[PDB]
Parts: structure tokens; sequence; C-alpha cells
RNA sequence: UAGCGCCGGCCAACUCCGUGCCAGCAGCCGCGGUAAUACGGAGGGCGCGAGCGUUACCCGGAUUCACUGGGCGUAAAGGGCGUGUAGGCGGCCUGGGGCGUCCCAUGUGAAAGACCACGGCUCAACCGUGGGGGAGCGUGGGAUACGCUCAGGCUAGACGGUGGGAGAGGGUGGUGGAAUUCCCGGAGUAGCGGUGAAAUGCGCAGAUACCGGGAGGAACGCCGAUGGCGAAGGCAGCCACCUGGUCCACCCGUGACGCUGAGGCGCGAAAGCGUGGGGAGCAAACCGGAUUACCCGGGUAGUCCACGCCCUAAACGAUGCGCGCUAGGUCUCUGGGUCUCCUGGGGGCCGAAGCUAACGCGUUAAGCGCGCCGCCUGGGGAGUACGGCCGCAAGGC
């Protein structure tokens, strides 16, 4: 503790939303809000960091999945400040279970960006140029970061396991361990290595991701 | 009203097991505690103890599960898959030594209320006595 | 001496001719109207073989009467609802009996048949000799865990007390206003009323609008609710009396006094009916009009009351009652406390686990269990016929 407490980590959601399965991480109720027991957070954080460091030193890759409004920038910066791929714009149905199909899209994106830097575009009247440019824009919007996956990742990092339940489900299907910064309204069962904390309040997200990325960098 | 205590206890155990609780409470009785000790010996429950609840005697039962499973539905495998009550009020079932059932080729247990105390199927066969057939667990 | 059945799928065996919904085959599905592996005949093949088919009957397949081994929200199936007799079932702790229950010995369980072993017909069928097994019931002894019984205790079920609460729960009298329709007046002029548009109809005996007085019957506008009460059917003005059910609090008294319930008894919307009242409005039947070659104008029983019958429904939550366990979120009605909240009871909407053919249900289960009751066994024929019981009858079981 003493790092998380001032970061607003132990501030959850209202009593309208909390999940019964998550009661094992709830400390007490104040002013009609749920307070996450920061001690249990500490042991869980220790365990998950041990797992992360072991995986990193093994040479595995982690896929970061944060598709909230606020977590986008932080996830992008943290993944970019590592070799780890990331998805922050939108999770397309079948990024993992249908990895083969999306690999085709990745190849299309790379060949397109290569093509626009080539002297054979003097043909192809400018309307086709516009169409291809728009296609490239869409691809680089969605498939950025996802390009760094040469194959299925060894783990996954989800910010909100409920906002991104689809990614969690897919990770379950393929026996990929799930690491999540779960909160009050989350299901602990679908997450193997769980950090009980706040998934809102940018401060907390930044703190956790920064610490994790530092541990990953150190463990290379 | 409550017509069958032992059936009630079995149902409570089953219901608590199916939701992966760490503990369940049942009203205290000698017969119930005997059944509980028999169950505990065979390693179907973690353990039990006599507690006091609001000035009434209760028995707290500790449930045992397997390891957390891989992939979708990671809920642990149950230790008590199936627990039926054989001899019910309104139809009592009695069996001789020659008619003690073998449950799941010996992978389960049948609990008998014999003249020489509450025994399993194996103990009943070894001692060579029969009695009321209570329940089968596997 | 080698025959008999079959060759579309069940179910192992495929081609050529005759055929053209004809002759015919068929256990089921069905095949046949000119290119039939389904009909008839050939060749070939399959199965059995001194036999092969067919018909009749029983068992199985049929978990399709389900004890092993079913089901009732929508597939057939929860009684219209209560109270309750017989019966079935039944909390916690000790003690006596050993009726059920379990065990041991023993008598019986004839012979033949079934099983095992060994033998005689050259084998086998057949037979012989031994050995067990055997549901059940006597008889003697042993055990007391669970049922039973008896004796003594306990409060967790149930009932009572005390202090409060809400409510269209029911019965009996009394009376408040707004309509509607008539009667008696005053003024009033030509229509009123009605429809998709109209007609019938009323009005010069002065209608309809409107003012005042009187009579009579029926029903309670806003509040009003996705609300409340009741076991159902049902229950809305207000006042008072006599009563039924129910919730919370204090844990104060009792010691298991409980659950269900075949018959019985009682209640039972609306519509009918008998004997008397009442009749404003609406309105079966009925008298009229008219158009789309239902709708408007009138009107009888009836709807209203007292007593006595009738006992039927989509009488529905299409879900019998009682008790226990299994995440929560949200909106309401009503209590209590230390009053952002805890704690009970009732009514809705989402939804864990779970269940289901699915729709969906989900702490007001259609989930997990226990006890008792009532029903279901393909569709019609048919809720029909006969017989019985109940009604004045229509009709009901």
């Amino acid at each position: 503790v003493k790092e998380l407490l001032e970061a607003g980590v132990h501030f959850g959601h209202e009593r309208k939303r909390w999940n019964p399965k998550f009661a094992r991480y709830i400390y007490a109720e104040r002013n009609g809000i749920h307070i996450i027991d920061l001690q249990k957070t500490m042991e869980e954080l220790e365990r998950t960091f041990r797992f992360i460091e072991d995986l990193a030193m093994r040479g595995g890759t982690i896929l970061f999945v944060g598709t909230k409004k606020q977590a986008q920038d932080i996830v992008r910066m943290e993944a970019e400040r590592a070799g780890m791929p990331y998805v922050n714009q939108r999770w397309l149905g079948g990024m993992l279970t249908n990895f083969k199909t999306i690999s085709q899209r990745v190849h299309r994106l790379e060949e397109l960006e290569a093509l626009f830097a080539s002297p054979e575009i003097e043909e192809r009247p400018k309307k086709e140029q516009v169409r291809l440019k728009h296609e490239l824009e869409r691809l680089q919007k969605y498939l950025s970061g996802f390009r760094l996956l040469k194959r299925l990742p060894d783990a996954i990092f989800v910010v909100d396991p409920t906002k991104e339940a689809i990614a969690v489900r897919e990770a379950r299907k393929l026996f990929i361990p799930v690491i999540a910064l779960a909160d009050t309204d989350s299901d602990p069962d679908l997450v193997d290595y769980i950090i009980p904390g706040n998934d809102d309040a940018i401060r907390s997200i930044q703190l956790i991701l920064s610490r994790a990325v530092d541990l990953i960098i150190q463990a290379r | 009203m409550l017509t069958d205590p032992i059936a009630d206890m079995l149902t409570r155990i089953r219901n608590a097991t199916r939701v992966y609780k760490e503990s369940t409470d049942v009203p205290a009785s000698r017969f119930k505690e005997e059944i509980l000790r028999i169950l505990a010996r065979e390693g179907f429950i973690k353990g039990y103890e006599r507690v006091d609840v609001d000035g009434k005697p209760y028995l707290r039962v500790y449930l045992k599960y397997g390891p957390r499973r891989q992939g979708p539905d990671p809920r642990p495998e149950q230790v008590i898959h199936h627990i039926r009550r054989i001899s019910k009020p309104g139809r009592r079932v009695y069996v001789g030594v020659k008619e003690i059932p073998r449950v799941r080729r010996g992978l389960g247990i049948a609990i008998l209320s014999t003249s020489k105390g509450v025994l399993t199927d194996r103990e009943a066969r070894k001692l060579g006595v029969g009695g009321e057939l209570i329940c089968e667990v596997w």
C-alpha cells in the first residue's frame, strides 16, 4: 500500500452494479460506495507480477486490450514503450479464434502501406487512389499495434473484463491465461491472474500499467 | 412441516456444493453427525464441527472441491457428484448381507444403518450384517 | 432324393424382357399411366436345408401402467374454492420392550424340471449317479442403528398472551350529491333527434335549448394506482353497529399439541327457475327503418330486493397444499428499530446457478428435496349410449 491509496485504486462503483462473486475483494461500504481491500490487492498484484516477470524472462509476448474511452492513450503509450502488441480502438470479433483471417488483413495493410511508397502509382486514376487510401486509413486505424503479433500471444491484459468480455471469452477458448485490472462489477472466475482495483480514474490505470511495463522491461 | 431430516441434510449439502460454497449449516443430530463422520472418513467433505447458532445446536460442514479447471467454465470438479436418499418415509428399504449394492464398481459408497452402528457397504459386507439403506454417494 | 422363401428401405442378395394406375404386390412406408432393382416371367444372387414359408396365440422390442423405470404452464393430464372423517406421513435429548429390521443354528422347501460334475446308449437328443442352490414359513438364540411402542425431559414447528397497524373482506340499518326518465308550472319558436350518408321516429295537442318545484329506480364521477382485501367466486359514495382473516414488536406462557386429506359438509361470477315485490336506464326475443346491393329508432322477459332452487365457465397464474436449501439488482404497499440504512410480511420487472423440446421459469421457481392428495396412457366415435344419483325444468355428476 501507500502507492495505490492516493491513486484512488480502492474506489469502486455504486451498490447498484457490484457483482456477488467479487465480494471476496470488497472491504467495506462508505457513503454508498464500495472500497476494495488494498491488502488483498497487494497479494494479488504480487502474484500477477511474479507471473508476468516469469513470462517476460521466458521471452513470451503479452497482448494488451483496453477499449475504454480513457484507457486508450495510456495503453497505447505503455505497449509502445515495449515490444508488446495492443488493441485500443475496437475488438473485432475473432481476433484470436479467427486469427488466420485477421492475419490476411494485416498482410493487406502492410502491402498497401508499401504500395503507396512505390513508383507504380502513376497509373490507377485518382479515384482508385482515393479508395485505396481510405482502405489504408481504416486498416491502420484498426490494425495498428495488432501488427506486432506474428502468432497467438501467451497472455492477455484486459482493463475492463466486462467492457471486453468477448476478448476474455476468446482467451478462455484457446487456453490463454487472462490478466485483468478487474473492478467491483467484474467476474473473478473468468480471470486467472486478477488485480482487484479501479478500472476508471486514469491515475490508477496509469499506475498499474506503468509498473507492469517497467517490470516487463526490467525482466528482458 | 419438515418430514425428513436426513434427506434435508443431503439436499443442503448438494445445493451448497453446486454453488461452490466453503461452508454449510445443518441442524444438529446424532444420526446426522454419524452420517457426516462416515462421509468425512471416505474423504467426501473437508471436515465438520459442532457450532452454536443463535442458541441452537448446528453442524457446520466444510466442502471439498478439485483444482480450478482450464479453458471455459473453469469451475473445479466436484467431489460429491451425486447423493441420493434411498430409504424414505413412506417407503423403507432394507437389504440383507447378500443384497448390499455395489456402487460404481466400488468407486462410490452406500451408507447402511446396521444393527452394529452406521456402516458403509464395505464394512457391512466385512462384518456380515445388513440394515436400512440410507444413501449412495459417488 | 433337393427342396422352400427372398432380392425398394428396414434386412443379406440386381439385370433383361411383358406391362402402362390394367393385371396386380403389400407387415409399415408405399410401388404400378410405355426406360418398374416393389407387378408377371427369365438369368444371376442371398438365407435355410428334408425342410422352407403362411395363419392363430404369448412374451420381448414397449421406459407404451414406468417398484427397478414415466408424466400433468402451452403436447393427454392440478379437482372451481374451503373445512374436515378414515387413512398415509412426522421435530431434539435419554431410558425400558425387541413388533418391524438384521444375523446364526435348525426343520421344511417331495420326486421330476433348472445348474455343476462324472458317466451309459459308436456322438447327440435321451437317461443315470452324486453335489449344491432355493423365494417363503415354523423353531431356538443374538443385536439395537433406524422405524414401532412406552416412560421422562427440550424449544427451533404449531398455538395462546400482551402492545400496536393497514385494508372496495362479510352481514344489518341510516342517508349524500351528480346524471337519466316522467309529472306539475313559466317562457320559447319550428325543428329536434339520428348516421359513413340517411331513413324510421318525435314536434304546431308548441317539440328541442333553458328556469323552478315534485316523484321514482339504479349506480357511485375526481381520489384511482402497474394500489389494497379475500380460500376461491368476488369486493369501490358516506355514517354507525355485529363480525372473519392477517402483519409487526415484546420473547411472556404450553411442550410436538403438526402436514395432507378418499367420502361428508359448506361456499360458489354471469345466465336461467319457483313464490312475492320493484322497474329509472340498458336490453335477449320481438315491432320497425334503412343502406356496403352490421347500424339507428322503439320494446318484452332479464338486469334491482326477500326467501328457496340451479352448481356452470378461458371458475386461468391454463401452474394442488405444507415445509426446508440455492447470487443479486430495481419499483411499489404496509409495519418495527438505534432511521444515508438494517429488519419482517405482500405485490410487480430484469436476471446467478440450475431446469426445459423450445417458448421461457428463476427466493411469489416451471431449480434442488421430502410427505399427502387429484388426474394421463394415440385421434375421432364421445363427454355420446346404457345404468345410477341430484334437480320444477333447462340441465348437472
